[PDB]
């Protein structure tokens, strides 16, 4: 409605999902989705290897925006840290 | 150098769903 016509510096033309475990500084594993998509899918990451990623948005304007992500860092391996010993109430 | 003062970078995607060789990575665009 109402035309609703404006250059809006935020539109994105591809994200490019890059990925590599941190045992490799070598080459990054890259996935790139539409740019219209929220969500990816990674297939091919190891189970228990810590990776490094990177979601490079690429928008229409030439402008680039790098978001840089961690996987498989938040490892709620609580060895049973009972610290309850007082009943409340 | 961060020359990007507006905020269309996206915030930390999250990583859901992991399965053994696969994760749902979901990101917030602008």
């Amino acid at each position: 409605m109402r035309g609703s016509n404006a250059p809006q510096p935020s539109h994105i033309s591809k994200y490019i999902l890059r990925w590599r475990p941190k045992n490799s500084v070598g080459r990054w594993k890259e996935a790139t989705i539409p740019g219209h998509l929220n969500s990816y899918t990674i297939k091919g990451l190891k189970p228990g290897v810590v990776y490094e990623g990177q979601l490079i948005s690429i928008q229409q304007y030439g402008h680039q925006e790098v978001t840089r992500f961690d996987f498989t860092t938040t490892s709620t391996s609580t060895p049973g840290s009972r610290s309850h010993h007082h009943h409340h109430h | 150098g961060s020359q990007t003062t507006a905020p269309d970078a996206p915030p930390d995607p999250t990583v859901d769903q992991v399965d053994d060789t696969s994760i749902v990575v979901r990101w917030s665009r602008p």
